[PDB]
């Protein structure tokens, strides 16, 4: 581990030099919650129809890898079905690219990602969490994932404050609040559960200030 | 096989009938040819009656892909020319007899006018395109006896449903004249299927709505 | 050759005859067409004994392939897509005359139904596909007289046992007007063989079972 | 860890050396303004009907980048539509472009880059402004962007002067009294016009430039 | 169908009908076949319309990528030879039917004598080209009747206006004689497209302009 | 990475630094190019294409190359699209990619300076052009003279009291050796490229002919 | 299409008709056939127009571009060489009806004898050469027309004004009796092309003085 | 990188030196080469093309490697273009670019020092050219002499005192035999000429009898 | 077209005619067919010239390329697979109608015997390659009544002088039989090529020497 302390150490600085972002499960399906200021650049997006991603730190990496897994996603939902495409398959997917990364490359990447699942529509099946790091480490999460920034009080200010079916009202607000402990300058984003097929819905302007 | 497609004040729809032959016989009577694209647009594919519902899910897939990855859908001309790609790409297979002519409907969110958003797009042999600006049109078969029902119809059409009365009607007209091309059957309860898209997006019409149509023309032209 | 199936209250059902011909010539009378597949459905097809035992052989092993890489089966529009996917890989060696069209019968476990779970799908040249609506289905040289056949007697399918009846009937009524179709060989004992696909899964029906049903419409006919 | 800082250093110095840049919104689009002595080596230019571009840094390394973003929209411009290349998506693929240099290449690209998008024609939406830099950040700047030499004096005189909806030809003179802080002739002078039917850039030069500049 | 281009002086008109046809039966009656190309550049296709459609987009990307890379327009023997190599691109897939032969129509900015910048140039299915000093040109299936017509007619040219004319009549000759290519439609109200190229740049005829053209041609006939 | 690119700067600068000097400069009827040159059959001056010249100091081998890569980039492009579509910021531009890629790709960079001078078509009027690339890619737009290889400086500086615009061929020529003396016919290799001629405007000065401008 | 060669003393003459046609269609009537290649070299092709211009274009940048790199021009050998190759080359393309045959006529500057330093050189499908060494050659539809018309004539050539006389007269002879070959037009004013090389390069025989010799023909026969 | 070039440029350089001496001048009749060789089989000496020569001093199985890429090159080019259009400044060019690739390129630079000749076509009137190409790929055009390998400064003096134009063969010969023994025998020489006299090949190797007594 | 090979005591003689033709007419009258191709042998070929002309090029440059690369010539052996190489490597261009037919000459300096020392081989379709005891061969259109008349003179030939005669009157008799093969022209001063071969190496035969042999020839006959 003379080469592997310095390029592990390398991502992690620049992780946690970057902004943060915070997904947890409410009772319509998952919320995705992130410090943006960026009017055109985005660091939550939809993978597949239940899938969603969620990315902390340089841009430029993390969106090479949000793009290889809508790349994936929509690869293997051709060649099997879409119903055969899953939150575990893509966080799997991350965990081997990240790894490789962190191996082979001139540097190792400066990101941590989370994938998000609802269930299909009519369907009863918890939301699955998965925080995939830097070196290809693969977490899976019951209630919720933090990335980027500096992590630990946003972690504690949510495990205090969080419930198992909240609404999507209470779902924000107990995430905006973790934030600051950890619409402008806001990214978020729902997996919406009674979306017959695509889950991913964006709550901008108006709609975002209206339940604060 | 018959698929028609027409412009109504505030939108579009395509009809295509359920008939699949071989030579003479029926092979099929059930065959669905028309099918939702992307929020705003449809596809119907005439001949190679298995492959509609392949080449329609590559073009899907093709246009979410995109929609994915750049986080915007494509234009509607950019929509048109990957269309007209996958057509210009099966031009080899197309010699052996392995023929595939799509007919695109959709709806313009970037369109200055609402009312006159609806587009149907027709494709030739080559992977040619042309934006139809004359209110209907429709490929297969039946085609020809289609656009002539629907040129003495079109003029009724004013709305959502009654263009979707007109497109049944120009598809009833087509199985008349057109042995391959297979008519509304009560015995069965099998109809044509429809899509119908407005700003509110592609809809897939109930066979109820498809059926009650049917049924008004058929059974009223005979003694029922 | 002829392969039959159709859909019951509650499950489907799969036949296929034992007939092999080298034009006129009867070159095979065990031959069997139809296998399962997985655990919740079979295939059949219209040909020898080897491009039926290969291809059934193969789409076993990619769809197994699929449970043991992912945990779970894949769906049964999945199942379709790959068998799809087979057919039209054999396009190129299907211009020369090796064409074999499959016949898919399934149990989609995950239906809404469980009365109307079953499946059948069939394949055109091309590797286009078809989710029947109509209840029935054959393929092969003697299809055409076993859809005849079924259209008149489908009406009195209500359950797995008369499915079968149905389905052994529709091939028998093949083989009574297609010479490429074999019919039950009550001299050597060599009947047409079957699955039977519900709930509970896949099931070869016994020889025993089939033979008791032939003699019956044998008997009914003279 | 210490060596990627080094390369840091190298491009950010080559930067410093070279000419300022200045882009700006106005009310008919953006203006691109340089400082360049130079008569057929251009700082600014055309990408797609609505993006332009302007560097700062070494010419060779700037000007391949600008090759290869002019290839990179007309092939997807032929490939979808006209309409679906965006400044955004210049933007990104340069930031890309620009990372895998600053990590994979023996010597990181001595340049930064500004990616600009107007609206098209009769439509409206306000201008956008992408600043890339050597190592392929990328930020999204509402009203003007400074790259090249000292862009401290020429940012905060610029901040102090910039009007949101100014004519073109204040906004002229509001960025070349802030190129003067960081010291139509060695002037290179080109607008994204907002107005045009299809190409938006358009060179300002000579006597068209003079009745501007008074 | 039929295009026509001629010059007038101090610039080059071109115009095309709208006519489609599928062997005798009309398919289309909207096509626009001319396209403003660059800003002194236009292009006019007969033959395939899926090959058609696609060379006047590609060609005025190809003349378009050229400008942003070097600063400069090609020359006009440049924008030729990028034309012309298109042209034998296509040539292995003419062979089987997909034959489409442009017609171009330019103004040299860069010429002389501003009266004779315009330029018209033809091709042919090689890919060979020729620049006509005749004064005008036609292709397509009615090219003969209206390099006919402008023969009779293109003395009386003698600015924009009466070029124009001339294009119109010659394209109205081409319809009176081919049946694949179509006349003015009065009840539909659909005209003939044209461009029209002088030192202002390229520029798209109006309706307007072309329709009362055509009620005199046919006033002048009854 | 510092001192191993000042180290490769330094390998290439010293190779330059050793080789015979070349001087181009613009007068009245075109570009004049005289270089220090003792062979008969080695060239240092040549013709790219109808109106561009070449002129390398350095390495013979390493510039041939490349003037022989020029050629063949010039005729390739006059023959894809068309003649006067070949231009000198076209070839400058193109040596600037290659010995810049050069610079930090191969394993020794090219002991070579080049000058690239284009001069206006018959029949028109447009000032001249000259280049100056470097083994590290820079590219340098003059307007007057460029001076290349050995001792620049001392070349340079007679030049620059010495030199005038729009200045005679017998007077460019004199300009161009007594400043040639400063940092040193059967020695010189000279050659213009001469607006005058209809096509081909370049031209060597040789033997009987040289003698008498001399 | 003839185009035609002929050695005098001191130098070499090549001229050629101006007609293009499309089966029996006049399609052109100004056309170029002959180009400067070098400064003592000229190529007239005969075939496919298209084929043609892109053939003299192409040769001439081969010499250059060997010239620039070498230093010095290639031999007249040298010339032949790379033509005759490049004729070649197209052999596949020739197969389909593309046959392109040049003819070849230069000043061999490195020749003993300056008053027989004239070169001729004609090629054949394959891409064969031969050095005329009769004194006259010609190539195209009207070919043998104009060779037994130089037959007769060529006795009369005694200077570069008399070889001159004789080459249109020979393309006249060639007009005369073939249809595919354009004669001197003298209403529009068009004439064969012509290009005289000899000690001091390669020049473009001016219009006015080909006008004077077909006139001269025209008296002397009516 | 400095130090690296210096260090290869020092062993080809060695390996020179080490190398047996060749001489190659014009005289009357062409180009005359004259290396000490005692071996019978290999050769310093050899024909590249009509009228152009060859003559190298070094490593042995490096500078054949190149004889053969040249006569490769040349009659590669003679049948593209036009045997009179090869010529020895063509073939000392590409020397000049492979040795120079080698130098930089290789693990090992080659140990070799080459020579390109080319007399006048038959019946033609040019004075002879003589090219040195070194290691480096460094291009020399000599007017009257080259020496390479070994210890050249003894021989060229020797050369430079004794030069005469267009001497005879027997007084070539001669000078050419006094000058490498100044920096060092029939059995001992490997000798041949460019004779601008003959009609096409213009190479001619001069050997045993007719050798013998013309060193006298 | 022929091409005659006759031994002689000391050495070997090869002869060739000098017409050319495209179908019936007469495309050449100069044409050598005859070359040295090393200081020992002689190659003339038959069949189309295109490939001819240049075949005699390309094998003469692979002796000498193996001569300088190894210091010593080719074997004789060895340069006969050299050539049949050649001629196996365009069977496949030969199929169209590119048949070119090699014959070689030479002398073997390796000989035991030098009076015997002269060879003559000839090569087929295949590429395949014949040695001829016989002492004389012919190749061309022309071949069958060469090597009959050299049948009745072989006996004749003493020394070089007769066996040069013999190929000249074997060529004689070739054209006076074959229209494809041309005769001694003595208006225009055209003769056969003829290449002698012996101890002192490969010389062209003088013109003047020939026309002597022609003469007589045609005195005698006469």
């Amino acid at each position: 581990e003379q080469a592997m302390r310095e390029r592990s150490e390398l991502a992690r600085k620049g992780i946690a030099r970057a902004k943060s972002v915070v997904a947890l499960a409410y009772a319509g399906g998952v919320l995705f919650v992130a410090e943006n200021p960026s009017r055109s650049l985005q660091k939550i997006s939809e993978l597949y129809d239940r899938v969603g991603f969620a990315a902390a730190g340089k841009f430029n990496e993390f969106d090479n890898l949000r793009r290889g897994g809508i790349q994936f996603a929509d690869t293997r939902g051709y060649a099997y079905d879409r119903r055969d495409v899953t939150g575990r398959q893509l966080a799997n997917v991350y965990a081997q690219t990240l790894g490789t990364i962190f191996t082979e490359q001139a540097k190792p990447y400066e990101v941590e990602l989370c994938v998000a699942e609802v269930a299909h529509y009519g369907e009863t099946k918890r939301p699955e969490l998965y925080r995939i790091t830097y070196d290809g480490s693969i977490a899976d999460e019951p209630h919720f994932v933090v990335m980027g920034g500096t992590t630990e009080p946003i972690a504690n200010a949510l495990k205090e404050s969080y419930a198992e079916n909240a609404s999507l009202t209470d779902a924000l607000r107990i995430a905006v609040a973790a934030l600051r402990a950890g619409v402008a300058s806001l990214e978020v984003a729902v997996l919406d559960a009674n979306r017959p097929r695509r889950a991913f819905r964006r709550i901008t302007g108006s709609a975002l200030q209206a339940l604060l | 096989t018959t698929i028609v497609a027409l412009k109504y004040p505030g939108g579009v729809v395509m009809a295509g009938d359920r008939r699949s032959t071989q030579g003479n016989m029926i092979s099929g009577r059930d065959v669905r040819k028309v099918y939702i694209t992307d929020d705003y647009t449809a596809t119907g594919i005439a001949g190679t009656a298995a492959v509609a519902v392949e080449f329609a899910r590559l073009y899907a897939v093709e246009l979410e892909h995109y929609e994915k990855l750049e986080g915007v859908p494509l234009t509607f001309a950019g929509k048109i020319n990957r269309l007209a790609i996958m057509v210009r790409g099966n031009l080899a297979a197309a010699m052996q007899g392995l023929l595939a002519l799509p007919l695109l409907a959709g709806y313009d969110i970037h369109a200055s006018d609402p009312q006159s958003a609806g587009r149907i797009v027709s494709f030739d042999a080559a992977g040619g395109w042309n934006i139809e600006e004359e209110g209907y049109q429709a490929v297969g078969s039946g085609s020809l006896f289609a656009k002539s029902s629907m040129k003495k119809l079109y003029s009724q059409v004013t709305d959502g449903d009654s263009g979707l009365r007109v497109a049944v009607e120009a598809l009833y007209d087509a199985a008349d004249d057109d042995s391959a091309t297979g008519g509304p059957d009560l015995v069965r309860g099998i109809f044509p299927t429809a899509v119908i898209i407005d700003a509110d997006g592609a809809v897939d019409v109930p066979e109820s709505r498809i059926a009650e149509l049917a049924r008004a023309i058929i059974e009223s032209r005979s003694g029922a």
